């Protein structure tokens, strides 16, 4: 959840939000292991009851997303049953676990590509067409990542807006992502340059992955 | 002495608009057929399976025509091969089906069938059923009889699925025509085609458009 300050501004401007819960266990093996275990469900009931909470009201919030990277685990569908009860007025989303999960409303991938299927174990990309039409599915698809924008990159990005055009049920996607997280150091003479990951003597770090 | 009068345009000619040479007289096979008083109108096969196609039912409706008899029976009797696998005989008298009753000229045959060798493209097993129509007693009056082949077809979760497993047709579509003859078909120019059909990988065919 964000300073409280910037869902006023994107009420007032005009701008659709995603509010999410402050839920991620990346590095644990596997990535459920604490969201699958009731002993951490109450932990997690606060990030996700709070967050309802605090910012139902405004507007601008149409989605609601039980947080990231964190698999998928049986508290992700208590969670996700309980916003569907108290707040019928938007949809949750949630991506781990495959993006397809019985814990989102909305089909919403990470860096699914546009006509190439990449067919991990238990959790396959397939292409964003390709996954509209699996037998028995019917949801929209909306990527929650998309177009990683690290350094010079973004080549192939006319290729995701043809296809949301021609598709209904493709329905866009969020650019990964808006700002460079470097932050500022200074040389002797006084003259400030910009610094990544293990500038600090920090370590271990994951160098300019950050930008 | 015959006498065939063949008109070329019909009121049926505004339904058979197809996209081919426009053609008319007898260009099939005209013959005679002799059938007992008491005999066989119809009758229709069908195939159910469990969920793992390790049995089978199969479902046999015969119908008749001539006068009704108590001493009236139906045997049908799959073979494979020599083999006989399965049969049933009973009497006339279907299930009640209305406040009237039911189908008197009617009877229905269940024959169970396990592990039954199944009918794909792949793979295309056969069974022989024949239908007897005969007394109790067991004097034939006559018999009919069709190729089998033990298959499901249905469509679930939007997919076409043949004996559970999802199919890819590999098809062509067919017109009936030969160069000399016209619309007159005959066996050699059939197997002809069909050698030629899966010698090129196609397994399926279109009777376009009749
Ligand atoms: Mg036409
Ligand atoms: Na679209
Ligand atoms: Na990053």
């Amino acid at each position: 959840p964000n300073h409280p300050l910037w869902y006023t501004l994107c009420d007032r401007y005009g701008l659709y939000v995603v509010d999410e819960a402050n839920i991620e266990t990346h590095g644990m093996v596997p990535m459920n292991r604490l969201t699958d275990d009731p002993r951490w469900l109450p932990a997690m009931s606060e990030r996700v009851t709070r967050m309802v909470q605090r910012d139902r009201n405004h507007p601008s919030v149409i989605i609601w997303s039980l947080g990231t990277e964190s698999g998928h685990g049986a508290n992700h569908d208590a969670l996700y049953r309980w916003i569907k009860s108290v707040d019928p007025s938007r949809p949750v989303q949630y991506e781990g676990g495959g993006a397809d999960t019985t814990a989102t409303d909305i089909i919403c991938p990470m860096y699914a590509r546009v006509d190439e299927d990449q067919p991990f174990p238990a959790v396959p990309k397939w292409s964003i067409k390709k996954w509209l039409s699996l037998p028995g599915e019917t949801r929209p698809l909306i990527l929650c990542e998309y177009a990683h924008a690290m350094g010079n990159s973004l080549g192939g990005f006319a290729k995701y807006w043809q296809a949301f055009r021609q598709y209904p049920r493709l329905q866009g996607g969020f650019v990964w992502d808006w700002v460079d997280q470097s932050l500022i150091k200074y040389d002797e003479n006084g003259n400030p340059w910009s610094a990544y990951g293990g500038d600090f003597g920090d370590t271990p770090n994951d160098r300019q992955f950050c930008m | 002495r015959l006498a065939v009068m063949v008109l070329r345009w019909s009121d049926g000619s505004y339904l058979e608009d197809q996209d081919m040479w426009r053609m008319s007289g007898i260009f099939r096979d005209v013959s005679l057929l002799h059938k007992p008083t008491t005999q066989i109108s119809d009758f229709h096969v069908a195939t159910r399976f469990n969920d793992d196609f390790s049995r089978a039912v199969l479902e046999a409706e015969v119908q008749m025509c001539g006068e009704l008899r108590d001493y009236l029976r139906v045997t049908v009797s799959l073979w494979q091969g020599e083999t006989q696998v399965a049969s049933g005989t009973a009497p006339f008298g279907g299930e009640i089906i209305d406040e009237r009753g039911g189908y008197a000229d009617r009877v229905t045959l269940r024959l169970n069938v396990e592990n039954p060798k199944l009918w794909s493209a792949e793979i295309p097993n056969l069974y022989r059923a024949v239908v007897e129509l005969h007394t109790a007693d067991g004097t034939l009056i006559e018999a009919e009889a069709c190729d089998v082949g033990f298959r499901e077809v249905r469509i679930e979760n939007g997919l076409l699925l043949l004996n559970g497993k999802p199919l890819l047709i590999r098809g062509v579509n067919r017109h009936e025509h030969h160069p000399l003859h016209g619309q007159v078909m005959d066996e050699q120019t059939m197997v002809q085609d069909i050698l030629l059909m899966k010698q090129n990988n196609f397994n399926a065919v279109r009777c376009s458009h009749y």
